[PDB]
This record gives C-alpha cells, structure tokens and sequence, in this order.
C-alpha cells in the first residue's frame, strides 16, 4: 500500500500521497453557509459549501475558518473539511491508507487527542502519525542542523535543531501571523477611503496583500521617499471595478512582523525572537545555527524579507559571524515536501500508531514515545 | 511583467549598494587594524633586537 | 517605456553583479591578509613576551 | 612482533607502537551521552560518542571523564575508551600484540588488578605490564638519577631515583593537578562577569587556561603591576563571538600550584613538596638530586614555571648547592617516549606477564614479585 | 542615630530600620513605562511608575525587572528604585543614616563597586556596608553552624559555615530560582489552552504559582494518581473570570528544583548540590552540617519541600547519620532579620565604610579587609 500525507495547516489545506514531489490538492480551509433566504424552488441548494467551492459563491456566504491559531475551534467544520479532502479532492478511501498529519508546537494535548480519535473512529484509518511542522520543513530543506522559522497564516514559531537533536527549551512561539497582517491591512486601508468589513471582502484584502505588499529594507528611508515621491503607488482591480491605488500602505502592512507594536502586541519582532532563540541554545552550536537559518511558510514569501532579516540579525549578532539565510522558492509547500520525504522512509514504517495500539491504550497513546 | 522586473532589479541594486557601503567600512577597519598590527610588529622587532643585545651582554 | 526600463534593468543588474563579484574577490583577499596580519601580530607579541621574561630573569 | 604502549593518564589517552619516535594517536579521554531526545528519524544516532568525536558534539552531549584522580571510577567507560583506542585510532587487533601500561604511584591495588583482569579477559592480549609514569619519564630524559615531577591532569607526584634505585619512602603524591586549575579558573572568571557552568564549556575554559595562563616570577610585583597598569590584559575569542578579556586572572590560575590554599587544600606548594622529598632521602645523594630535577606532564608547560620553581627551590636549598631544572620541550609526551624506549629494550622481553602465567597464578600475579 | 537595612533581592525589595522585628516596606522591584499613546490632555501622566504603584496599572504599562540573576543589568532603574525606597516608602532622608546592603555570593566585582559608588555619590550616605545573604540568614536563625540554602527569585546558593568560619571553596551557586519556575509554569500551562505572553500576565502566573503549587513527596506515584483519579484538580479564579483548572502541573512546576533537566539545564537538583557541598568540606564537621541544614529565601515555601529534601538527603547520606532540616515560618524575610540583628551589634559599628575612607581609597576599598 501507499501512505497519505495530509497537512491541515491554517487557511490552506494541502494533501497528497507520500512519495510525490508536490501536493495534489491545495484549497482554502473555509466552510460557508448561505445567509439569505432563497426564492427559487427546485434547485435545492445545499446547506454547507466547503473548500474551494465556497470561494466561487463568496458573495452570498459567511466564510468561517474552523481554526484560529493552530487550535481547532469548530470540530464539525473540521470533519467537513477532512471528508471533502478525502473524497472530493483525492477520491480515495482512507480505509486502506495510513495518514500523516502535521501539527504546530506548543498546543493543547486535547487537540491531538481529538484529532487522533476522529481519524480512528470517523474515517477508520488503519494507522496514523502526528509530526511537528518545523521538523518536516528541515527535512525538505536538505539540512540536518539550523534553526527554522515557520510562519504560516495561523502562528509563527522557531524550532532549533542541531544534528537531529531538538532543543525544546529554546522553542519560541509567536501568535502573529498572516491573518493579523490582513486585519491590520484592513485597519490601515480605511485611512485612505476604502472600507472592507464583510467576511467576503477578507479574501479581497488578502489577495491585495499577496499581490502588492513587500518588506522594506529600511523603514524611515522608505517613508521619507514615499512622502515626496509617488513612484511607490500601484493600482489594483477589484472584482467589480473602481481601481484603488495604495502608496506607503503596501510596505507598512508586513512591517508588523518586525514591529509588532503596530497592532498592540507586547512581544518583539521575528528578527529578535530568532536571535533570542539562538542565544537560548548552548554556546557550542550557535555558529552552526547562525550559518543555517532556514525559512518556511507562506508568510515568509514577501519580497525582500530575507535581506531585511539578514540585516537585522547581522546587526544583533557579533561582527565575526557569517549570517546566511536559506529561502528556497518553494517556502509555502516546504512542510508538505518534508512530510512526503518522512513518510517515504522505510525505517518510519514501525513508528505508525496502529489501530490495535489505539484500541488497547486509548487516545492517550499519542503522547507516548510515538510523539 | 516589465514593471515587476524593474522592481526586483531596483531592489537588487539597492541591496548591493548597501553591501558596497558595508564592505567600505569593512575595508576601513581592516586597513586600520593592518596598519596597527604592522606598527606593533615592527616596534616589537626593534625592541627584540635591543633586548637580544642586552641578553648577550 | 516598459521595455526601455527592462533593458535599463538588465544592463544595470549586469554591471552591479560584475562589481559585486569584484567586491567578493577583494573582500576575500583582504580577509586572508587579515589572517596573516593577525598571525604575525600575535607571533611578535608572544615572542617579545618570552624574550622579556628571559631578560628579567 | 611489536609492542603497544598505551598511556591512559587522565583527560588524554595517547598510544602507539613501541619503537616509534612519537605517539601515533592522541585524543581526549571522554565519553559523551546525548541528553536530548532527537526528532529526526532514520539517522540512527549511537548511544555513546567516545574519543575525539565527542569534542565535535560538545553542544548536545554531556561529558564524563572515566578517570577522576589517577584511579578509574567508571569501568564501562574505560573499556569503551580502550576498545576505541585499539580498533579505530590504531586499527590493530590486540590478539597478537603485547601492551605496556602506565599508572601513578600509590594507587589502590584493586584498580591494577581489575585493569589486568579486563585486559586479559576482554581483549585477550598475549602479555602486558604496568610501569610507573615517572620511571618512564626518567628513561625518556636520558638520565639515571635525579627526581622527576610528573604533574598531569589527574595527580602530581615526585619520585626520587638515584642510580636506578628507587626510594619508595620518599615518594610524595599530591592530588592538585590540571583539572583543579581549570575548575579554579571557572570559579574566578565569574568575578569578571563570565559564567561557565555546563560541562561542555569546561573545555572552552581549559582552552583559555592553556592559551593565556602563565606563571609569574613574583606574585606581589605582578599583582601591583596588573592593578596599576593594563598591559597584561589579553582577549580571547569564544566559539560564538563576544570576545572576552582576562587581566589579573591570567596568572592567578597557575599560582594555585605554589599556593594550594587558594582552593582550600592544606598541603604545601609544589616547590615545598619537592624540597621535602629531596631532604627525605639520604645525605650522600642530595647534591645529585638537586642537580637533576626533571619536569614532565602537561601541567608543567606553563611559560615561566621553570624559572619560578628554580628560584623557590634555590631559596629553600642551601646557597652552596647548584640547582638545575630540566625542562625539555616535549614534557607532555615524555612518559610515552620513555615507555616506548623501555618496551624496545631486549632485556625487558622476559619481564612480560604471559597469559598462561596469569591463568596459573590468578589476577594477583601483578602485585607478586613477578611485577 | 539608626541604620537602614535595604535588601535589593530580585523582584522584591524589602527595607526598614535596624532594630525592628520585620521590614516596614515590601514591594516588587519593577519599573513600568506607558506603552500606549494617551488621549486625555491635562492628565499629568508620569513616564515611569516604580514599586507597588506599577502593580495596580499592569494593564497599561510594560514591566522591566532591573535584576536578571543577582546582577543589576540596568542602573537607571535601580537608581529610581532606591530613590523611591528612600523617599516614599521609608520617607527618611538618607543623608543621616548608615545603609546596609546585601548581595549574592560570587557576584561580579563591578556590580558591587558601582553599587557603592552610586550610594556614596547620589544619595550621599555617611557610611555603608555590603554583606552576604547566607551569613545574615544564619544570624537570623539563631545558629552559628550549618549549611544554609538561600533560594530567592534570582539565584540559589549554598554557603557552609562551621563555628563562624566560612568555607569559600565549598560555595555552590545555581541560577535556577523563582523566575525560571514562573517561566516553566507559563510553558506548561499551554498544555490546556491558557496562553500568558504579556509581562502583565507574568504576575498572574506568579500568583497562581504562589497560591496553588506544591512539592510532591514522590513524582511517579503522584503522576499516576493524577492520571488515574481526579482529586488534585484545583480551580483558580482569574481577575475577570473563566476559572482555570490545574491538574498534575500543580506539582510538576516545582519539580524543576529537583529535576533541572526539565528546563534543559545540565546541573543537578538542589538536593544533590547540597550533598556535593557537604562532601566538599572537611570530614570532622560533616555531622554538624548534616544536623543543621538551614532553609531560607522566598522560593522555599512550597508545601512539602522540607520533607522531600530530607528524604533525598537521607537517601544520599550514610544510614548511621541523622539529617535535620530547619524551616522557620519566616523564611522569606530571614535575610532582613539577620541584617537588622547584625546592624544592631555595637561591635559592628567599627566595620562601617566611612565616606572619608571611600574618598581616600576609591571604589576599590570595598574589596579590602572591610569586605
Ligand atoms: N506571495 C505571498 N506574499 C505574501 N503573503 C503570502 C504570499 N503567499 C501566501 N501568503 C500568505 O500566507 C498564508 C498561507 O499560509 P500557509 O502556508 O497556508 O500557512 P499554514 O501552513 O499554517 O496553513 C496566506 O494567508 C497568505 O496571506
Ligand atoms: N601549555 C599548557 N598550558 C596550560 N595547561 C596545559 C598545557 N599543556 C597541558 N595543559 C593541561 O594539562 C592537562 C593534560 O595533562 P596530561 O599530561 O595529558 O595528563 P594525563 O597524562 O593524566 O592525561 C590538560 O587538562 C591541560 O589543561
Ligand atoms: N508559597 C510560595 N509558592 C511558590 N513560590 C513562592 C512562594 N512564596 C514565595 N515564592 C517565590 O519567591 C520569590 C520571592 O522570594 P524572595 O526571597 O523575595 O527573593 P528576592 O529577595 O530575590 O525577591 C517570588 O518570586 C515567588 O515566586
Ligand atoms: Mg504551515
Ligand atoms: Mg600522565
Ligand atoms: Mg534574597
């Protein structure tokens, strides 16, 4: 048989068979319900649109994300997402396919317990396993050491690994992510004259963020340039017209990552959390962690983020170290590639949580050595 | 497409200019440390010759 | 003007990358001579320390 | 055939075939265990890193020396050290090679008996012999009289020998050695603001101690000079940057040898113990013993130790006696050179302990007159 | 005239006049700054709130501790704290009162020198003195012999004293303290779904730790009982509501004191460092040190810590030796009690550092015989 790798992620569900070079199905993790009445008789609208289908009917639905920051908050929506992924996207029966799942660090144990219970009971998967996003990202990056910064749409965290050994006491988790950037972009667009409130327009604001935003190497210099020059202004076409032009708002939204004080967060920027995590580790491995800084996740895809973070870390770090940042073009799908590599390994076949073990030891078997 | 190309080219030229200034102060500091090392080594040479003659006597 | 700016970007990136590889060679050779300069400085330092200890004894 | 000359010592295992000019394999005697869990699967980490390999993985290992003060306290670790030495560093099977061993004077008989038992049982060497670490150093110096000061990392001892006749009643042993100096440097570096606690960075502190520490000819004068001027300060580059500068601490660390009261020990200094051992012998050999002082061991490699020790012993000794101290450049490896010279002798071929003799007489053969 | 006894501590400054049964001014040593804008004009807002005033405004300020681990890392904040203590809590002019200060063992010299310089220059005290906290704890206990464990909020150390004589070579210092326990409690509370990130939530977590945490006599048995039954679940009420439930992490947090491996530290627990310090001393005083084990510091009031430490030591110690642990109820303020007692002696009046002495000898006078 063959193994199945499913990555719930946050804001995007991506899945595919193990041993593949890229996920087959990638679609937003959205469950929408019709908010109007409906007057035509005979068509028989369904009561729930799930997945990429909800994007097409975005204008007549209330889009709800089943997960806020890694933690699943609406379980029924998650059974709907998983059922859609397993049946209408891959068209496979999970009765004969082991499933590998990806899960962020420092999350409630009840989350993993319920995930495994749902997988074993509702879908009757023969075996399953839960892994950490950072380890998979390091797998796909062709590395065995180095500190990896995984910044998705749900949560941003750093996990330092040296020689295949993790440093649990040095793991730092920050809840600032892409969703907060989108919300700040909404909050900062209204000062120009454009108001976005409905959950349907969340997608439009996110698309504007993806298509136009970029990280500035220097903040004060760029603001001074934009205060006088107008070469930073670009137009965007809304799905109905009335093009909008944004000036300094394009490079101010991603600055929240390095300046979390913009949205009221007390913590420090990602460039500072990475340095703090490096200094948390032992003194004999700091050089290798400095020389093998790994990036992953969708939020790290902004143009010029690598140069800005390298400059910041070089400013923080001693002047006698070479700071190198690895930013492969496929940052977004790095975790799934690592999952495919991990599931395709032959020695991994004895680390699955089989059905017999789950039945014998209950849902608590997840937190054993089969972490 | 052309505008995007010009955009990343402008970003690249700006960042390489920044690295150029970085290398500029790197050259300044390495030059001054090289000069001080040469001066201290040469002074060490003279004082070594003096103390060697003193050791002989 | 999009095509004109694209051509400007292309020869600009060509010239800046040429200067960049020149700068990489330059920084490498000055880093090397930094190693030799530091080695000679410390050599003179402990040689004079030893000869001064001999002089005092 | 050829004979193997293994010198376990403490903190440095050095070995090689007899008749060689210098030892072939020199590496620290430490055993490392991974103190973390390991997240990457399929790598298959070994459960114990031994020898020079553990120095490269200091940041994810805990280092335990199997020899505290001359004696062996962890026999499994010592067996691992011996196996590594025989099978990786030398790549020679000990089935057809006699071995020559060294240990400090005045050690428990159980240690020697267990070493002999392990070496005949586990490795099945054809023959073996145990020699005092000081007599071999005396051979390596081309002398036949005089006292020898073997200050290693575990223990410091003096053995007076005149015309090849040892004087057991005048042997003095002191437990102060390089390890205590390293610990004292770790303790006194805290007053400057640098904290070293982990066993991994004890090696770093040892590197500073080797590179920068030196013995002062006069203590009060150097103290006044360091308190007034700042020409004695030097800077050391840590493995992760943040260069540190040590001043007055530079020569305070090796002064513990002449001032044992710094670490709380009641025993007298090195020079006083040497003088007491000199006057413990007879009266007709004191002049030759004065004129043939021999230094060996790693700890005796500090710059200016010879001049200070000569000045102190001249102050103690009568004025009309010539005092000379022999300090060859190869103090550290002198014991192994002497061992190789002894094993290359033709008359020594009949002093080996044959396996049949051990079987007939039991492990207590070594302490018997068949030494 | 009367002398002042100011105990800087770490995160809890306690001060008062010498000759009192208890200090009359206890408040956290935190300096807060407003991180928001402030819309109302004419409010007369201050740019810095110190002491217990900042505890009432945690939700609008950012809290910065001027002391990391014993060492003061921010001198402006410490100056503000001292000015507040002298002029508001005590309401006495420091120009006519000698001041007695305390500090931890193995403290960097620059810290103490800068402390004395600040005290002599800014507040212009006539005389001042600095003493080790362990000696004051011994004076307050009414003893004159016995190893004392002073686990505060920044540092934990053991100092053995026999017949009024201290043994510097047997002093063991460990950086594990209350702050690390609070951070570990933060880390492990996320296992249920409660996230505390802002510095304001640190005080909430500290209050939870003080109110609920306790030390288990055995770890495995208590974990088994917690996993099987549900009798250990205790609920705490947040400043708003949503009462939280705490299970085995109620006693898992203080286990870091005996299991420093939880937070990734190499060193052993306090129960083992105490035994190592005991065996570091001589042989003819070990009985009294075993029978006069003294506890002090705020961190040593976990219910059941004394019994657990006694069991651990009796396991380590020889069977024919009796172990006694002294845990006075006034553990937190024992250092201040000893300081007041010591300042009350008429003999001590000649040990003050006069202002003329400091002016003529410079800051280096502090490390002289007037230790
Ligand atoms: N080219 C881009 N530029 C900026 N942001 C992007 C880009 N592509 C994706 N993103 C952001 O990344 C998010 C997707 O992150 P994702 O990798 O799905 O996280 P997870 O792995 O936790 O599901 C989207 O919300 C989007 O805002
Ligand atoms: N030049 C030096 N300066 C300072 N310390 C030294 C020097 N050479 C050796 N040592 C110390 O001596 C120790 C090794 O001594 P060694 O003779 O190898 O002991 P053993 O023979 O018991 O292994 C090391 O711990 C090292 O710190
Ligand atoms: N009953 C308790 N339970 C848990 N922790 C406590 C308790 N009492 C005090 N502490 C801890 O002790 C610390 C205060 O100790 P203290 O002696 O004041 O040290 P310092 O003087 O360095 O502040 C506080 O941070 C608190 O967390
Ligand atoms: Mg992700
Ligand atoms: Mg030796
Ligand atoms: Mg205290």
């Amino acid at each position: 048989t063959t193994a199945l790798v499913c990555d719930n992620g946050s804001g995007l569900v991506k899945a595919g068979f193990a041993g593949d070079d890229a996920p087959r199905a990638v679609f937003p993790s959205i469950v929408g319900r019709p908010r109007h009445q409906g007057v035509m008789v005979g068509m028989g609208q369904k009561d729930s649109y799930v997945g990429d289908e909800a994007q097409s009917k975005r204008g007549i639905l209330t889009l709800k994300y089943p997960i806020e920051h890694g933690i699943i908050t609406n379980w029924d929506d998650m059974e709907k997402i998983w059922h859609h992924t397993f049946y209408n996207e891959l068209r496979v029966a999970p009765e004969e396919h082991p499933t590998l799942l990806t899960e962020a660090p420092l999350n409630p144990k009840a989350n993993r317990e319920k995930m495994t219970q749902i997988m074993f009971e509702t879908f009757n998967v023969p075996a399953m396993y839960v892994a950490i996003q950072a380890v998979l990202s390091l797998y796909a990056s062709g590395r065995t050491t180095g500190i990896v910064l995984d910044s998705g749409d749900g949560v941003t965290h750093n996990v330092p690994i040296y020689e295949g050994y993790a440093l649990p006491h040095a793991i730092m988790r920050l809840d600032l992510a892409g969703r907060d950037l989108t919300d700040y972009l909404m909050k900062i667009l209204t000062e120009r004259g454009y108001s976005f409130v409905t959950t349907a327009e969340r997608e439009i604001v996110r698309d504007i963020k993806e298509k136009l935003c970029y990280v500035a190497l220097d903040f004060e210099n760029e603001m001074a340039t934009a205060a006088s020059s107008s070469s930073l202004e670009k137009s965007y076409e809304l799905p109905d017209g009335q093009v909008i032009t944004i000036g300094n708002e394009r490079f101010r939204c991603p600055e929240t990552l390095f300046q979390p004080s913009f949205i009221g967060m007390e913590s420090a920027g990602i460039h500072e959390t990475t340095y703090n995590s490096i200094m948390k580790c032992d003194i004999d491995i700091r050089k290798d962690l400095y020389a093998n800084n790994v990036l992953s996740g969708g939020t790290t895809m902004y143009p010029g983020i690598a140069d800005r973070m390298q400059k910041e870390i070089t400013a923080l770090a001693p002047s006698t170290m070479k700071i190198k940042i690895i930013a492969p073009p496929e940052r977004k799908y790095s975790v799934w590639i690592g999952g495919s590599i991990l599931a395709s390994l032959s020695t991994f076949q004895q680390m699955w949580i089989s059905k017999q073990e789950y039945d014998e030891a209950g849902p608590s078997i997840v937190h054993r050595k089969c972490f | 497409e052309a505008e995007k190309a010009a955009d990343e080219s402008e970003r690249g030229m700006k960042v390489i200019e920044s690295r150029a200034q970085k290398d500029e102060e790197k050259m300044e500091i390495q030059e001054i440390q090289l000069k001080e090392a040469k001066h201290i080594a040469e002074d060490a040479d003279r004082k070594y010759e003096e103390v060697a003659r003193k050791l002989v006597i």
